[PDB]
């Protein structure tokens, strides 16, 4: 495949839910994920070259595979520990499924990782989409 | 804040 490279953002937030009893001690806290896409500057735009957001959560979940479908494609969840997981972001005209490796963690309020991905650049309506982020 | 599962 011919393509072209993007960087994408996920932003994760979390705070302390204090009505909720703590669980062995530990907090449970409130937290969310969302995506967005860079352009060629840096500016977040929304993220229009994914069909679909799977969140593959930690299994202790209910419903671990969250599917979302609308920019910024934001998760909100409950809990008390960090864990890693994986973003499954799917192109625009089935292009393909991305694997995005993401770590949710309370080291900090908030926080942002940058990902770089590589689109095809064989589905005319992504192609086009990818004009509004940077060169094709 | 260092909690993991």
């Amino acid at each position: 495949v011919a393509t072209v490279k993007r960087t994408i953002r996920i932003k994760t937030q979390q705070h302390i839910l204090p009505e909720v009893p703590p669980v062995e001690n530990f907090p449970v806290r409130q937290w969310s994920i969302e995506i967005v896409l860079l352009d060629d500057e840096g500016k977040e735009i929304p993220a229009t070259i994914f069909d679909k957001v799977i969140y593959h959560l930690h299994p202790t979940f209910a419903n671990p595979n969250r599917t979302f479908t609308d920019p910024p494609f934001r998760i909100e969840e409950q809990g008390w520990g960090g864990f890693p997981l994986d973003i499954s972001v799917f192109l625009l005209e089935k292009a393909g499924e991305r694997k995005i490796p993401h770590d949710l963690n309370f080291l900090q309020e908030s926080y942002e990782v940058e990902h770089v991905i590589q689109i095809p650049l064989n589905k005319p309506l992504l192609t086009e989409e990818l004009a509004k982020s940077g060169s094709t | 804040q260092t909690a993991r599962k």
